[PDB]
Formats: C-alpha cells, sequence, structure tokens
C-alpha cells in the first residue's frame, strides 16, 4: 500500500494493532474505541514500551462539537512516596520502589465513557485472542529484548514469557502472553474497577510490594484519570495546534514552534545547502532556547507554572528568543539562561 | 513509550501517547496477572542523584505523594480553520519526543514533505544539557557541516532518534505513516 485512505486511518507502531484499530472503526467504533482497541494490542506487541502497568495521555478532537480535550491518565507517586526516597539511579529504575500508580485503565475508561460507541468488552476481544494465540516478535521489541538480554535472562518471571530455551526471543519468534490474556479478559467482563478496586487489586499490590514497592490498595482506589477541557493551543498560520500542558511537554513544543515560525520556513529553506544549513542551525538553537525553560516545569497541581507556561506559549516571548539566535554561531549553555529555581 | 494516531470517518481524531518509561519498565512482571509495572518514578528529579555532569536537579520536578512526574510526551492534533483535522502526530523516545514531534510538523507543514517522508526524514536533537547535537546516521552531511562550522559539536546516534506515528489530511483522504525505525505499519479504509 501507500497508506492514503478515503474514510479513516490508524497509525500504530505494530501492523496488527493498526488493523485492530481499523476493524474497530469498521464495526462502528469512534476514534476513541479504535484508539483503545489498538492501545490494548500495542501493550502486547510492544510490551517493552507501554501497557496496563503504565500511564497515558490522550489528545482528543471531536468534529461534531469542534472541541479538543485532553485526558490525563499518567501515573502518580504513591501516597507514601517522598522527595528523598532514592539515592541512586539504580533504585529509581529497578524494582517495586520505582513503580508509580498506573493510570492506563482509568484513562481508557474515562475516554470510553465520553466517546465510546462499542461495548467495553469488544475493545479487548482481539487482544485477548492475540495474547493466547501468540505473534511473531517484531523489529522494535526484538531490539528492546536484545538491549536488555542480560537483565531479562536472569529474571525468571520475565524469562517465562520473553525467552525461548532460556535466551531472549529473537525477531520472528513466537511470543505468547497467557497471564495477560486472562487479565485482559477479567478487565473486559468486570470493567475498569477490577484493576483499581476489584478482583485484581490485591494481587497488584502484593506484586509491587513483594518487589520492594510501597503502592497500597488505597493508592489504586484513589487513582483518578482527569479531563482537561482546555488543552494547550498555539496558532500556526490558519491552524490551531492542540497539545497537553505541564506535566507533559506541550509548552516546550509550543516554544520551539513559536520561535521558528518567525523565520517563515518554506520549501526554499531546504533547497540549497546554504539555506538548508542555516535552517537546521536555527532549528537546533530553538531547541536549545526551548529546553532552557523546560527545567522550571513540573506537575501544575504541586508547582506554580502558570507564568512559565504563559511565557512558553507567548509569541512575543518567542520573538525575544528568536532575536538572540545568531545565524553564524551556537553559544555556551549560560547564554540560553536555563533556570533551576524561582 | 509508544505513540498512536487515529482519524475516524466522521473526522474525529485521537493522538495518544502511552508509557511504562524504560524498556520493560521496572522489570517487575506479575507472575499471576502478567502485568509489567512502570518505572515512572524515574522521571522525577532527585536531590541525591546526578544524571549529567554539571547538571543540577530540578526542584519543580521533585517527588511528592500524589504528584505526576514531568514527561517529554506531547501527543498533538492540528486542526484547520474550517474545523477539520489537518495532522495527528506524536512520538516516542525520551527527551527526543518533543524535538522529533517538532521536526515532523516542520517537515510536513513548512518544508512540504508528504507524511511518510516527514516521518522517515533524518532527525537531530539538542536539549541544551548535555551540550551536544545528536544527528541520525543518514542526515544530509551538508547539515552536519553547517552545524560544525557554526561550532556545534555533533555526534551520531548509535541507533536512531525517536519514533513518530502521523496522519495528515490530503486531497486523496488521510495519508498515514508509521516509523520504519520501529517497524509499525498503518491501516485504514
Ligand atoms: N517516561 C518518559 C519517556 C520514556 C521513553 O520514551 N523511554 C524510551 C525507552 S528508554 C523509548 O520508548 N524510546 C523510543 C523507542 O525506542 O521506542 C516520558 O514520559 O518523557
Ligand atoms: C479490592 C479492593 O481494593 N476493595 C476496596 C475496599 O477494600 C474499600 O473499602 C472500598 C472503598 O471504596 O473500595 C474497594
Ligand atoms: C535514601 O536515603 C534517604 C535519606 O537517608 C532515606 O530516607 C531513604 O530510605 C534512602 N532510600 C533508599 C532507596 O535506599
Ligand atoms: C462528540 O460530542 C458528542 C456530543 O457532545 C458526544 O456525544 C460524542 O461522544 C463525541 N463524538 C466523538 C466521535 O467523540
Ligand atoms: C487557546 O487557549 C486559550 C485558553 O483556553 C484561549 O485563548 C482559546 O480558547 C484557545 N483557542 C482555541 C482555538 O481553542
Ligand atoms: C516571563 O518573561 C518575561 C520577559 O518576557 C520575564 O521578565 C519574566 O521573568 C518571565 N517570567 C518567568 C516566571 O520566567
Ligand atoms: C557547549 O557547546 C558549545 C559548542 O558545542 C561551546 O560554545 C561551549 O563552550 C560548550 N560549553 C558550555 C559550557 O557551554
Ligand atoms: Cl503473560
Ligand atoms: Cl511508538
Ligand atoms: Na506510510
Amino acid at each position: 500500500d501507500n497508506h492514503v485512505y478515503t474514510r479513516a486511518a490508524v497509525a500504530a507502531d505494530a501492523k496488527q494493532c493498526s488493523k485492530i484499530g481499523r476493524d474497530a472503526l469498521r464495526d462502528g467504533g469512534s476514534a476513541v474505541d479504535a484508539a483503545i482497541a489498538a492501545l490494548l494490542c500495542v501493550g502486547l506487541m510492544n510490551a517493552h514500551s507501554m501497557g496496563i502497568g503504565g500511564g497515558l495521555f490522550l489528545t482528543i478532537y471531536n468534529s461534531t462539537t469542534r472541541k479538543a480535550e485532553v485526558i490525563n491518565a499518567r501515573e502518580v507517586a504513591p501516597r507514601l512516596a517522598f522527595a528523598t526516597m532514592f539515592n541512586s539511579s539504580e533504585q529509581s529504575q529497578k524494582g517495586g520502589l520505582s513503580v508509580a500508580v498506573p493510570g492506563e485503565i482509568r484513562g481508557y475508561e474515562l475516554a470510553h465513557q465520553r466517546h465510546g460507541r462499542l461495548p467495553w468488552a469488544r475493545l479487548f476481544q482481539p487482544s485477548i485472542q492475540l495474547a493466547r494465540q501468540g505473534f511473531p516478535v517484531g523489529k522494535g521489541l526484538a531490539a528492546a529484548l536484545e538491549n536488555k538480554r542480560t537483565v531479562i535472562e536472569q529474571q525468571p518471571v520475565l524469562c517465562e514469557v520473553f525467552c525461548r530455551d532460556r535466551k531472549v526471543l529473537r525477531e520472528g519468534e513466537r511470543l505468547t502472553l497467557p497471564q495477560l490474556a486472562d487479565t485482559y479478559e477479567t478487565l473486559a467482563i468486570e470493567g475498569a474497577q477490577a484493576f483499581y478496586n476489584g478482583s485484581l487489586t490485591a494481587q497488584i499490590v502484593k506484586d509491587i510490594q513483594a518487589a520492594g514497592g510501597i503502592v497500597t490498595a488505597e493508592d489504586l482506589n484513589n487513582y483518578r484519570a482527569e479531563l482537561i477541557e482546555h488543552p494547550l493551543n498555539i496558532s500556526l498560520g490558519d491552524a490551531v495546534l492542540y497539545m497537553p500542558s505541564a506535566p507533559l511537554s506541550g509548552p516546550v513544543l509550543a516554544l520551539i514552534l513559536n520561535i521558528l515560525k518567525g523565520y517563515n520556513f518554506s520549501r526554499e529553506s531546504v533547497e540549497s545547502p546554504e539555506q538548508k544549513g542555516l535552517t537546521y542551525h536555527r532549528i537546533v538553537e530553538a531547541f536549545r532556547f526551548a529546553y532552557a525553560k523546560r527545567t522550571l516545569l513540573g506537575d501544575p497541581k504541586f508547582v506554580d507554572v502558570t507564568e512559565v507556561v504563559r511565557n512558553m506559549t507567548s509569541e512575543f516571548f518567542a520573538a525575544q528568543l528568536r532575536a538572540q539566535i545568531s545565524d553564524d554561531t551556537t553559544h555556551p549553555i549560560s547564554y540560553y539562561k536555563p533556570e533551576f529555581y524561582t | 513509550t509508544a505513540h498512536l494516531s487515529v482519524v475516524a470517518e466522521d473526522g474525529s481524531a485521537v493522538s495518544a501517547t502511552s508509557t511504562i518509561n524504560l524498556y520493560f519498565g521496572s522489570k517487575v512482571r506479575s507472575p499471576v496477572s502478567g502485568i509489567l509495572f512502570n518505572n515512572e518514578m524515574d522521571d522525577f528529579s532527585s536531590p541525591s542523584i546526578t544524571n549529567e555532569f554539571g547538571v543540577p536537579p530540578s526542584p519543580a520536578n521533585f517527588i511528592q505523594p500524589g504528584k505526576q512526574p514531568l514527561s517529554s510526551m506531547c501527543p498533538t492534533i492540528m486542526v484547520g480553520q474550517d474545523g477539520q483535522v489537518r495532522m495527528v502526530v506524536g512520538a516516542a523516545g525520551g527527551t527526543q519526543i518533543t524535538t522529533a514531534t517538532a521536526l515532523a510538523i516542520i517537515y510536513n507543514l513548512w518544508f512540504g514533505y508528504d507524511v511518510k517522508r516527514a516521518v522517515e526524514e533524518p532527525r537531530l536533537h539538542n536539549q541544551l544539557l548535555p551540550n551536544v547535537t545528536t544527528v541520525e546516521r543518514n542526515i544530509d552531511q551538508a547539515v552536519t557541516a553547517a552545524l560544525e562550522t557554526r561550532h556545534h559539536h555533533t555526534q551520531i546516534a548509535s541507533t536512531f532518534i525517536a519514533v513518530v506515528q502521523a496522519i495528515v489530511r490530503t486531497a486523496g483522504g488521510w495519508a498515514a505513516a508509521s516509523d520504519s525505525r520501529k517497524g509499525g505499519e498503518p491501516a485504514g479504509y
């Protein structure tokens, strides 16, 4: 194919999951039903990347209302977490202590409640099948599996599904995920509540704590996905761009693009090496200015960022930064005024 | 992290980025449920841990009970003045997510590359600290030259920079692209 479609499209990082999203659309699902169905699949085929143990953000545009919204379903620190809980990168990267409270399923549930057209169980059906039947390991997972071969091969509970004859699966080899298949089935029939306050909850807590974690039933009971009715936007010519604000990187993206829009890039900007080189230099300098301000961002419910974010989405502020970009040189770090306090 | 982009027949759209953080997250798999648990606690700044030489921790992103860690994710939907979706785009890949999402938008919207080219086009990344411009292997080497004569210190990404999924409205309908760097493929009707 060339991947131009008349009516609808799903772009995922595994073919089988794009197809599962497409079939859901074909069966009368909204864009959300499709997204959820495809995401459930990606949690299987790209198990290294994402899944129901993690968290997500959805940016959603409704063509009827012409309104855009964001669903924040990112993990949160457990109630017993504290600033000085880790003393090495090792401690914050491996084991139960490194685990934040998963928001994935609550996020799916809120998105489905607001925009779903298919039954909840229907979104899980093809992934339940896929996880039992198995699938060839794709390019992405294969390379992840190789990158982490040591840690995986020496952890029996991971080797159980990710090894063949005690060696990580290679590209093309069959991966089955039978336990997840059952878990997905429970979720399909009992609903979101099975994870957060239901039949899966005690076992989740037990697994996390047995690995040294501090997530408790209360953490799960209290998790809430959040509807953000007014996401970040910027104006770009005749278009508006909707993206999430802090704690995500919409503000950084907005700043990068507002800086660069003052240069009026076009086809001509990459036509000759003289133009092309200047264009890419300007792009990198915009990255640098945008990342300088990034260090003041954090969860806006805990840190006051309204001013910082206002600056990062302001065109005038962007113009001020653009004017400090030198066409003939990059600069030392201090030149961009990174800030670590206010 | 994984990004997904969706446009339905009625013209509604979803841009979705989801993550367990590092490859296989915390490395804690439940033997009973099969759930792989995230290590998203690692996205917080810590006063004890020094990540990069000369880089102080960010107090705005310290751990508090109930707090969400800073993320590089930025799932994005661009909508035309007429209320029709023009672009659904996002990326996976650490701090490279934001710059790669910027690049794909720049490539399509301003340079005029079709969605597939916009996704496949070589990328580069700089995040101020560390103090280095990372370029993909097959970048136009005139770009490399233009950066180095301008005193950038460049280095070549040993693998690749980010993973972008995107959909763009065209005359023909919806053009879709999945990043060959990870091996995805789109689908539609
Ligand atoms: N948790 C981070 C993102 C973590 C992330 O993207 N990790 C890597 C793996 S270390 C990844 O997905 N890289 C792109 C890929 O190789 O798929 C955030 O929210 O900003
Ligand atoms: C790190 O040190 C602090 C302060 O001494 C302590 O409270 C905390 O338990 C330690 N964390 C780990 C994971 O060892
Ligand atoms: C758009 O809004 C309508 C009416 O407010 C709502 O019922 C529906 O869920 C939304 N449609 C889509 C496709 O998301
Ligand atoms: C952009 O966000 C601000 C605050 O909500 C406001 O100016 C406006 O409503 C938004 N623009 C669009 C097109 O939604
Ligand atoms: C926002 O930008 C203005 C200059 O445009 C600056 O004076 C002010 O300090 C900035 N505010 C913050 C919180 O950085
Ligand atoms: C950072 O990099 C640029 C060139 O790569 C250079 O001007 C500068 O000396 C470097 N160091 C600092 C501390 O900014
Ligand atoms: Cl499993
Ligand atoms: Cl991805
Ligand atoms: Na394509």
